[PDB]
DNA sequence: AGCAGCTGCACCTTCACGGCGGGCTTGAT
DNA sequence: CAGGTAGACGCGGACATCAAGCCCGCCGTGAAGGTGCAGCTGCT
């Protein structure tokens, strides 16, 4: 689930949130907040 | 050598590998004020190991 | 005048030092530094032998 | 055209920084023609008095280290090197290269002089070590022996004294105190040989001495074409370039009172032995050949082999 | 005023110039 | 003050397959040259 052809996965939705200033529903919103706390290495390249 | 040992394709040639050379300086940064072979060549006299084996 | 007699070409005087020096417990002791000048190519070299 | 009646032996001596530069194309363990003055030096202090005649010494090398480093993505060395003081004027000085090691060597000295007589037979030996303690082999200084576990005497040896089972028995005993060494020996008749071999209707001279050292990882299928032990290039003497200049010519000589002549180096090759694969100790001693009216001075192992 | 001696300055040559490794020696108590 | 002799200790057969192995950014500077000529002060 969340593959990004279906454009809905949390780099899409957070590079489309931050870069862009377009928030998604809340609902992908709580998944990007969760990713967040979630922790990892997001950096691009 | 490298991508031929299991060929019996091989040139009839070689190479030599000379392990521990030594590189020895005699014009600082200015070589020519020795003399005109030594600014040829920046140093790098290479002196060949000629030393005695370790027991163990 | 033991180090005088010795060199007053009466004997060779071979003396031992031992010197004790009080630092603290897992401090930093300063060895001898050696003069290389060339340190061969970034990515890897050292700077300090 | 000497034979020693007797040897001595100094044990392990320490040299703290020797000279690793030894030739223009060699680097590594010092040259021999320093042992050999070494030796002329003891015999011009002490020999004199008690009249005994010093000739011939045997190189041992128990340990070996060198001052060197590798720098990086390289696979070359290079040397560490020394600060010398400031010319003038807060000005840095040029630097000069010069490589340095650490030695632990003992080394057996053939004496064959007629004044060793029934009375000395220990002092004499005692008499040698305390004069060369104070000295230097290599530009180095002998470390002295401090305060330590157990110390190391010397040894006279007499060679013809004593039965033919005694002999090999005072040889066995000799050569267990040096057991853990090895020994530099010139091998010239196998160079020259090898000369004979590789030509083979091409000239070369000296590429033959540069073939016996490297690394012959290359063939036909690979394989690697050996050699007989260690075999390494040294410094074996010099050769003439100037005619023989009487005593006050030179400008700027060392002293007044002795013919000066302008030399090069001869490059010869040698091999580093164990002591127990020869079975003949009056053996593996250096001598100096001079031939003073057409150069090469030289200095070799004779009756090896 | 005229040699000895010290200090400052212009002149000159050459791009680093590869890595999967590579050898041969070591005792007897 | 004391304390045992003897002889022997088993066979067989088998030990598993599947799928994957991270991205990013950067690597210190300073000092390590002879030689010849012009010209400037100080001295006899």
């Amino acid at each position: 689930y969340r593959q990004p052809k279906q454009k809905l996965d949390f780099y899409t939705l957070l590079d489309n949130w931050v870069l862009r200033d377009e928030a998604p529903a809340v609902e992908q919103q709580h998944y990007v907040i969760a990713n967040l706390i979630r922790g990892g290495v997001f950096g691009e390249a | 050598a490298r991508e031929a040992r299991s060929r019996q394709e091989s040139w009839p040639h070689g190479f030599s590998e000379y392990p521990n050379l030594a590189i020895q300086k005699f014009g600082g940064t200015k070589p020519q004020n020795i003399s005109q072979l030594n600014s040829e060549r920046y140093g790098e006299n290479w002196l060949l190991p000629s030393l005695p084996p370790h027991w163990q | 005048e033991l180090i005088a007699s010795g060199l007053s070409g009466s004997g060779h005087v071979l003396l031992e030092v031992v010197a004790f020096a009080r630092i603290g417990d897992g401090q930093e002791v300063f060895p001898s530094q050696e003069l290389i000048l060339d340190k061969g190519d970034k990515k890897g070299q050292k700077s300090k032998t | 055209v000497t034979d020693p009646e007797a040897l001595l032996l100094l044990p392990r001596l320490s040299i703290q920084n020797a000279n690793a530069i030894s030739s223009p194309l060699t680097w590594g363990f010092p040259s021999p023609g320093a042992f050999t003055g070494f030796v002329h030096a003891l015999q011009r202090r002490v020999g004199i008095s008690l009249d005994i005649e010093l000739d011939g010494v045997g190189i041992v090398c128990h340990r070996f280290e060198a001052q060197i480093s590798q720098p990086a993505g390289k696979r070359t060395k290079v040397f560490n090197l020394t600060r010398n003081p400031l010319n003038r004027d807060g000005s840095t000085a040029a630097i000069v290269e010069e490589g340095r090691a650490h030695l632990e060597v003992s080394l057996l000295l053939g004496v064959h002089g007629d004044g060793l007589d029934d009375h000395p037979a220990q002092e004499i030996a005692r008499q040698v070590q305390e004069q060369a303690g104070a000295m230097r082999l290599a530009g180095g200084s002998i470390l002295p022996w401090c305060n330590e576990r157990f110390p190391a005497p010397n040894a006279e040896l007499l060679m013809l004294g004593g039965s033919d089972e005694q002999r090999r028995k005072n040889q066995r005993r000799l050569t267990r105190r040096l057991l853990p060494g090895f020994a530099l020996v010139s091998r010239e008749a196998l160079l020259q040989q090898h000369l004979e071999t590789l030509r083979t209707t091409l000239p070369e001279a000296t590429t033959l001495d540069a073939l016996l050292d490297l690394c012959r990882i290359n063939f036909e299928p690979w394989q690697v074409r050996d050699k007989p032990g260690w075999l390494v290039p040294i410094p074996a003497g010099y050769n003439a370039l100037s005619p023989l200049y009487l005593p006050g010519e030179v400008r700027n000589a060392r002293d007044r009172e002795t013919p000066l002549r302008f030399v090069e180096n001869l490059f010869g090759l040698g091999e580093w032995l164990s002591p127990h694969r020869v079975a003949a100790l009056s053996d593996l001693l250096w001598y100096h050949h001079a031939e003073p009216d057409k150069g090469l001075y030289r200095w070799s192992t004779p009756r090896f082999v």
